[PDB]
């Protein structure tokens, strides 16, 4: 168990820890997040009661570093910050549990749905996907963008998610022009896993983080590395057994935790269509084909 | 972005630009097999490649054995035309190369990207229009030598004869599609309309009579006829 606390809000703001949040009033009396579970990274996310535009959060592991929330002035926002001195940190979270100014990081003790949804996410990924290296953690926002966004313009400030591209020169070898494009099979394969990921646990780590910060910040290029992510996959007709079973249980918990109301923007159509029932792998996505038709039926 | 009614002057223009049509890539006849069930004979075909500017039309003869031993066919038909038309591109000197390509069929927009990726400043366009380019082969001598061909085969032609000699791309291009137009909806009347004065010959190279000025202009008016009337016959309007 470890512990965000908070020096003080100072503005009324919904916070976002993980798939859960709260509501803290201006100047009420809260000093942050306890019981935070070891082991998995986190995001500790904002919106203010003001401006219902832009989420932001910070992503982040208490195994690297104890962190803390501080409310900028200047800047408007809740910042996430480093202590370096331990001894000062443990003393002002022992005061602060003992006043018992923190809410508890609410964990139900069936509900695997935190580490089903981060099963592959790491720090070290994220923080080469937002290059921010002065700090252990990692901010991001609904308006930043990606990379290759910014290619179709801050480029300190994008999320530098893998360029997947089906008509690239990457995706299609010379001579195999319909094949390659019919079947990813190459480009999944032997381009991204064996070329650019290496395993299938960074490929899915990415398309993990992808998904929950679209889910959690709305953040549009994300939402578009998911269903790409996902995209390629459907469409290639070689896949590992065990890379299909898991991605399965993967979508099945992304669909399971997304807000019914917030399904019309994130769920792209065409793709899910495409990979349940058109792609080479239509059947072999069972858990996640059930749980979507009985829940986002009108989508199909 | 999509080529309609509006830009329609842009085929005119300086900008080296070429049309494909898939439509006749791959040809079929369906008849009964001795058991009674039914089967696909194929027959050669032919990509229309055609600069409406200079007239120039590059005809890309397809012979039945590209099929042999393949599965799905017309899938196969739309990325051996583009297949064909890169190989095209890529022979032409870096000059002649066209600035855009517009297919007829958006079927062929992803097929030809995919394979003109190296040539990332040609855009490919589809269009909003109903060209009738697909009647090209009720062009006589056009369906004699795709019919007669024995290989794979490619025959280099201007498809307007000679007339730029006299008029400009524009009016070309509408007597070109109103022909087209008129043999695809009744290919024997506008047959007929063509040839009924045996005086006026075609030339070694030409698809088209010899008419004078005077003499297109009464084609041109029986054509418009033809393709209005055709139109009630069907509607009965
Ligand atoms: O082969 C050519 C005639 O054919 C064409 C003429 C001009 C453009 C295209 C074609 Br194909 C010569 N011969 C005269 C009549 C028989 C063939």
């Amino acid at each position: 168990m470890n512990t965000v606390p908070f020096t003080s809000a100072p503005i009324e703001v919904t916070i976002g820890i993980d798939q859960y949040s709260f509501n803290v009033k201006e100047n009420q009396p809260f000093h942050g997040i306890k019981d935070i579970p070891i082991g998995h990274v986190h995001v500790i996310h904002f919106q203010h009661a003001d401006n219902s535009s832009m989420r932001y959060g910070y992503w982040f592991d208490c195994r690297m570093g104890n962190f803390y929330i501080q409310y900028d002035p200047k800047d408007g926002l809740y910042k996430m910050m480093e202590e370096r001195d331990g001894a000062k940190f443990e003393n002002i979270v022992h005061n602060f549990k003992e006043r018992q100014m923190m809410v508890s990081y609410p964990k139900i003790d069936e509900d695997d749905t935190w580490y089903n949804l981060t099963e592959f996410v790491q720090m070290d990924k994220i923080r080469k996907i937002v290059r921010k290296d002065e700090n252990q953690f990692s901010y991001v926002d609904s308006s930043m963008t990606t990379v290759q966004e910014n290619e179709l313009s801050d480029p300190a400030h994008s999320l530098n998610y893998t360029v997947i591209n089906f008509k690239s020169r990457e995706a299609i070898r010379p001579g195999h022009e319909m094949e390659d494009f019919l079947d990813k099979s190459y480009y999944l394969n032997t381009v991204m896993l064996q070329g650019i990921f290496k395993n299938s646990s960074n490929y899915f780590g990415e398309l993990q983080f992808a998904f929950l910060n679209a889910m959690f910040f709305g953040n549009y290029g994300s939402s578009l590395q998911w269903h790409a992510m996902i995209e390629l996959i459907c469409s290639s007709a070689t896949v590992p057994k065990h890379m299909l079973d898991k991605l399965d249980e993967i979508l099945y918990y992304q669909i399971k935790t997304l807000p019914e109301q917030y399904s019309d923007i994130l769920l792209n159509e065409r793709v899910w269509n495409i990979c349940l029932y058109s792609s080479f792998q239509k059947n072999s996505l069972h858990n996640t084909e059930k749980i979507m038709e009985n829940k986002y039926p009108e989508l199909l | 972005g999509a080529m309609n009614s509006s830009n329609y002057a842009e085929l005119f223009n300086n900008d080296i630009k070429l049309f494909v049509d898939d439509t006749n890539v791959y040809r079929v006849t369906v008849h009964k097999t001795f058991e009674g069930n039914v089967a696909t004979k194929a027959i050669n075909g032919c990509i229309f490649t055609l600069n409406p500017k200079t007239g120039h039309l590059f005809l890309k003869i397809i012979h039945t054995s590209v099929w042999a031993g393949q599965k799905r066919l017309s899938q196969l038909a739309k990325w051996k035309t583009a297949e064909e038309v890169s190989a095209l591109v890529r022979s032409l000197p870096k000059e002649e190369q066209p600035k855009q390509i517009i297919v007829t069929r958006k079927a062929m927009l992803d097929p030809l990207e995919v394979h003109m990726l190296d040539f990332p400043n040609i855009a490919i366009r589809p269009t909003e229009l109903r060209l009738p380019f697909s009647a090209a082969m009720s062009i006589d001598k056009l369906s004699d030598v795709v019919m007669k061909a024995t290989e794979p085969q490619m025959v280099l032609f201007n498809i307007y004869d000679d007339w730029l000699d006299r008029i400009s791309s524009y009016t070309a291009f509408s007597r070109l599609t109103l022909l087209l137009r008129a043999l695809k909806t009744n290919e024997e009347s506008a047959k007929m309309i063509l040839l009924s004065d045996p005086t006026i010959t075609i030339k070694s190279y030409h698809l088209w009579p010899s008419f004078t000025d005077e003499q297109w202009i009464t084609i041109e008016s029986q054509m418009r006829d033809l393709i209005l009337t055709e139109y009630g016959r069907k509607y009965n309007v």
